[PDB]
């Protein structure tokens, strides 16, 4: 099943302030009114040149993603896992299991990093070496469906770890949830008096 | 004159009023000019003018 992108998506393409200025940035965006498709299961779903990710939730429902070209032991493969208590990013040979349900993985080797920390949105990168992850939590009128309106997602991480993805999956515990694939376009991005990014044009739209 | 882990340049270092969020460690002119930096111990923001 598909949805619209309904312009959301956009995220601060530099670790740098801008304000009270129009900015053009080539760069990785979902595009507006892009195809995003839809979930309630977990496939071994494409990530492509990258993923915005988002989950509507009352209940934690979602525990995290897993990344890589196989999942499978014969690679490296990234893991994001939100437990019980604390959000934990691990890069090993992992031998994962049928459904990563929380059992995700039964052994990890050949391991190369860690790092430790409404509607969630997220954005993923993977791009020269590193993988980038921005996201915004946006409280919202109703638990199932994707809103209207804009909002630009901070970065949260970012790791010097390349790793080579073109899969990847959802944790969840024993909800709607949309994946849409980033594009490189020219968006015109509208930073405020306060530099947030409050509005964005995609070049590429119409 | 100064330097801000590499970042060379001159300047009169105002105390910002600039709401740079967490993860932003310069801001830049129009021109690409440096027009702000946050101090590397410190992490206050700082104007270059
Ligand atoms: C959630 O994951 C964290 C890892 O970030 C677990 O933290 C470890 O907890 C044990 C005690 O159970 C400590 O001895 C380790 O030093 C902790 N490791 C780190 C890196 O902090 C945490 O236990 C997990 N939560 C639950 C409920 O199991
Ligand atoms: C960890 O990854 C390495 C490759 O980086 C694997 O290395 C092979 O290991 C076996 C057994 O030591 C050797 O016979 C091969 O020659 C190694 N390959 C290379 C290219 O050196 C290793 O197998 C991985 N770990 C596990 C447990 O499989
Ligand atoms: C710039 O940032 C300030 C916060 O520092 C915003 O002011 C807040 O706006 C909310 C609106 O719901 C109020 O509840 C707060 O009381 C305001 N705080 C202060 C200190 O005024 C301001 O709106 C932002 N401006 C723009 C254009 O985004
Ligand atoms: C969305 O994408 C699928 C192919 O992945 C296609 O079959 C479907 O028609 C598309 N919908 C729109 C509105 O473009
Ligand atoms: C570095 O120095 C500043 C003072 O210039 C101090 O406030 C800060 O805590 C120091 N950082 C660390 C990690 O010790």
């Amino acid at each position: 099943a598909y949805t619209n992108s309904f312009t959301r998506g956009v995220y601060y393409p530099d670790k740098v302030f801008r304000s009270s200025v129009l900015h053009s940035t080539q760069d990785l965006f979902l595009p507006f009114f892009s195809n995003v498709t839809w979930f309630h299961d977990n496939p071994v779903l494409p990530f492509n040149d990258g993923v915005y990710f988002a989950s509507i939730e009352k209940s934690n429902i979602i525990r995290g993603w897993i990344f890589g070209t196989t999942l499978d032991s014969k690679t490296q493969s990234l893991l994001i896992v939100n437990n019980a208590t604390n959000v934990v990013i691990k890069v090993c040979e992992f031998q994962f299991c049928n459904d990563p349900f929380l059992r995700v993985y039964s052994s990890a080797n050949n391991c190369t990093f860690e790092y430790v920390s409404n509607l969630r949105e997220f954005v993923f990168k993977n791009i020269d070496g590193y993988f980038k992850i921005y996201s915004k939590h946006t409280p919202i009128n109703l638990v199932r469906d994707l809103p209207q309106g804009f909002s630009a997602l901070e970065p949260l991480v970012d790791l010097p770890i390349g790793i080579n993805i073109t899969r990847f999956q959802t944790l969840l515990a024993l909800a709607a949830y949309y994946v849409g694939y980033l594009q490189p376009r020219t968006f015109l991005l509208k930073y405020n008096e306060n530099g947030t990014i409050t509005d964005a044009v995609d070049c590429a739209l119409d | 004159n100064f330097n801000f882990n590499g970042l060379t340049g001159t300047g009169v270092l105002t105390e910002s009023n600039k709401k740079f969020l967490p993860f932003q460690q310069f801001g830049r002119d129009i021109a690409d000019t440096t027009d702000a930096v946050r101090d590397p111990q410190t992490l206050e923001i700082l104007d270059i003018t």
